[PDB]
Formats: C-alpha cells, structure tokens, sequence
C-alpha cells in the first residue's frame, strides 16, 4: 500500500523554472532519503538530488546551481524546483524512495512516483481534434473488425485514450504519438472486435489530454 | 563521479532463451549494484540489488552475478529463460558514491513470422469541416517490425505526405502494429477517388493493398 504519487505542469517555456510536487502514502517520510530521477532520450536516467525529513538535502554537482528541494511532512510531501530550464531539461521525471537510514549503502530505487512528462517549448498549449476510424467492409477480416479513434493536433504530451471508461481493453492498440510537420503530436488508438458485434456494441473512444484539460468522448459507428 | 557502461545497447531472443546483459564500473563499487526493468511509459522496477539480491515479487528467473569482491565493477543480469512480458528495457545502477545508471539495454523478443492484418480507414465527415484529410492504414499484430507501406491515390504514388508509428512489441505475444496516415487538403481529397495503401512485408507471399472509394457506400 506505499505508493508514490507525482503533479505539477508539464509544459514550460525556457528560462521558467520547474515545479514539481510528490506525495507519499502508507507510511510517513522518516527513515529514507527521497531523489528525483530524470529520463531524458539523449542523456537517459539522471539522478538529480535527495532530501530527507528533516530538510537535508544532497544536489547532484551538475545540479547545484539550479535546483532546490523542500519537504511538508504534515503533508507527507516533498518537491522539486529546477530554475533556468532549457530545452535539455524536458524528459520524465519521478520521485523515488531511497537509502534508508538503517543502512549506510542502500541507495536503489525500491518505490516510484508515476513520472511526470515535462516539455520545455515555445508552443503553446492545444488539444486535440478526434475523429472515428470507422469500422467499414474494407476494415474486416475472417469475422475481425477494425475501428479506432484519430487524436490529432494537440500540444504538449502526453493524451491518455482508454475505451468505453476502461471496460474494453483487450485488442486495443495505442500509438506512441509523432510529431506533425505542423508542430502537433498526433496519434491513433484501434481496436479489434468481432464483426458480429458492430451490430449492437457501442463503441466510445474516451480521450484525456491534461495538459489543456480537454476531453472527448467520441462514439465509433460505421458510417 | 563513477561512471556505469552497459552492453549490448539491444539484444534479440527468443521465448525459453537464457539472456545475459553486462555493466562495468570506471571504478570499483564492491556489491552495491542495482538492475531495474523498465517498460515504456511506465517507471522503472527494481529487480535486483546489492548485485545478486531479488527484489520482491521478482521471478526467480531473473539473477544478479559478479566476482563477490569488494574490487568489483563488472555485473551481469541474467534471465535463465525469457518469457513474453520480459521484453522491456534493463537498466543497470551503482551506489557506491552519487547514484548514476547506465544506458540501458533494449531486450526484444524473436518469434514466428505473421503477416499483418491491413485495414484502411477514410476521413471522416467532421475532420473534413476543417479542411484537410487523414487517411489511415493499420497493419495489425504482425513480426518482424520491418514493413514498408506505400500509398496511391487514383494510382498515382505519394511521397511526403505520410508519416508512421510502430507500437511496442506486445508483451503478450510479441506483436507490432504500425498506423501509416496520410495527411490531404480537404480539395484534394475530394478532387480524388481511389485511396490505397499497399504493404509489404515477410510473411506476404505479395504485397497487400487495401483502398476504399471516396462516397461508396
């Protein structure tokens, strides 16, 4: 039941400086040290710094210039603050559980927040447009049907799509999003049903970008 | 600082296989070596720490060696025979000064050869209000990854207008599914009438085209 969980905005523009907030539940902060780890697709896993319940703190050197960490033990949290953000800041990044006082060597990552998608940009932020991928006669093979839902147009990552509120999971297929010539991500999210059931199945592609909080909720019939 | 190197940077293997994954420390960190698991959009798991400790609710198919020195730097991660959800990129950890990972080695599966399945889907109505014109292309559940999609419209080929996305590889069945869209202004779209994507791939004994009729029922 311990369980790390991660907020704070995920789009910033250079020179903004970086907020990020984790909570912890099932036991309070004392006994561990508490890091932020980055992942980036050109540097990778980074470790950032740590901070334990009484305020210390240890910086990664090639963050001390920039960063700061504070902790709220009424609230069981603690932050994250990166200043001056460039581009090579953008990445995940997560909250972890490390070393544990009771053993000098202990620091591995035994417990993780979720991450948080952080992009550093000039674009502002857009939802998505999204469209059926109608199921059609040219959509099916040996009793198989294909439909899915095209999310287009939005800014920044990430868009969370799940299917009839989560009740249809099986054969779904969602794509990693690519960016557009325009700037946009775009990506689609399909799923194979039997054909018999484009008969009588109501098939809704439920479509959550956070970043913008916008959501649709877009019914796929065939046309 | 103490700097981890990993190899290989990807490994292929297939189901039952026994695979093994390295890293060396620039410097001595004794046992203080972590391996975590990572799958895409998710956080790393750790499965494995002081070097050859499993973690919890980690699979005993999974272990941790080195030389039990305190001199060490070289590890290796070893999974005695893979199974379909270990695709996954590994990572290895020290923390014997500041923590610092190495770069990760990606881990895919090997199975059987399967064809896609191709659908093609039209733009719809409401997208059209809009002014321009999505057409997709699915080529679904299908191994190797290597495809080529080409799109025609009224038979003429298209460059530059399209662009792909390739799902992970299932970690059930070791699958990929791939999305070509093609990317129309509204009036070409409608100036057209036959839109096609022809696929190619291993296991088709000749290319599959898909195409529908702008307006046919």
């Amino acid at each position: 039941q311990v369980q790390l969980q991660q907020w704070g905005a995920g789009l910033l523009k250079p020179s903004e400086t970086l907020s990020l907030t984790c909570a912890l539940y099932g036991r309070s902060l004392n006994g561990n040290y508490w890091s932020w780890i980055r992942q980036s697709p050109g540097k990778g896993l980074e470790w950032i710094g740590e901070i334990n319940h009484s305020g210390s703190t240890y910086f990664n050197p090639s963050f001390k210039s920039r960063v700061a960490m504070s902790v709220d033990t009424s609230k069981s949290q603690f932050s994250l603050k990166l200043n001056s953000v460039t581009a090579a800041d953008t990445g995940i990044y997560f909250c972890a559980r490390g070393k544990r006082y009771s053993a000098s060597y202990s620091n591995y990552f035994g417990v993780w927040g979720q991450g948080t998608q952080v992009t550093v940009s000039s674009a502002s932020t857009k939802g998505p447009s999204v469209f059926p991928l109608a199921p059609s006669s040219k959509s099916t093979s040996g009793g198989t049907a294909a439909l899915g839902c095209l999310v287009k147009d939005y800014f920044p990552e990430p868009v969370t799509v799940s299917w009839n509120s989560g009740a249809l999971t099986s054969g779904v297929h969602t794509f990693p999003a690519v960016l557009q010539s325009s700037g946009l991500y775009s990506l689609s999210s399909v799923v194979t049903v039997p054909s018999s059931s484009l008969g009588t199945q109501t098939y809704i592609c439920n479509v959550n970008h956070k970043p913008s909080n916008t959501k649709v909720d877009k019914k796929v019939e065939p046309k | 600082d103490i700097q981890m190197t990993q190899s290989p940077s990807t490994l292929s293997a297939s189901v039952g296989d026994r695979v093994d994954i390295t890293c060396r420390a620039s410097q001595s960190i004794s046992r203080w070596l972590a391996w975590y698991q990572q799958k895409p959009g998710k956080a790393p798991k750790v499965l494995i720490y002081e070097a050859s400790l499993l973690a919890n609710g980690v699979p005993s198919r999974f272990s941790g060696h080195f030389n039990g020195r305190e001199s060490a730097t070289d590890f290796t991660l070893t999974i005695s025979s893979l199974q379909p959800d270990d695709v996954a990129t590994y990572y290895c950890q020290h923390y014997m000064a500041d923590p610092r990972f190495g770069q990760g080695t990606k881990l895919e599966i090997k199975r059987t050869v399967a064809a896609p399945s191709v659908f093609i889907f039209p733009p719809s109505d409401e997208q059209l209000k809009s002014g321009t014109a999505s057409v997709v292309c699915l080529l679904n559940n299908f191994y190797p990854r290597e495809a080529k999609v080409q799109w025609k419209v009224d038979n003429a080929l298209q460059s530059g207008n399209s662009q792909e996305s390739v799902t992970e590889q299932d970690s059930k069945d070791s699958t990929y599914s791939l999305s070509s869209t093609l990317t129309l202004s509204k009036a070409d779209y409608e100036k057209h009438k036959v839109y096609a994507c022809e696929v190619t791939h291993q296991g088709l004994s000749s290319p599959v085209t898909k195409s529908f009729n702008r307006g046919e029922c």
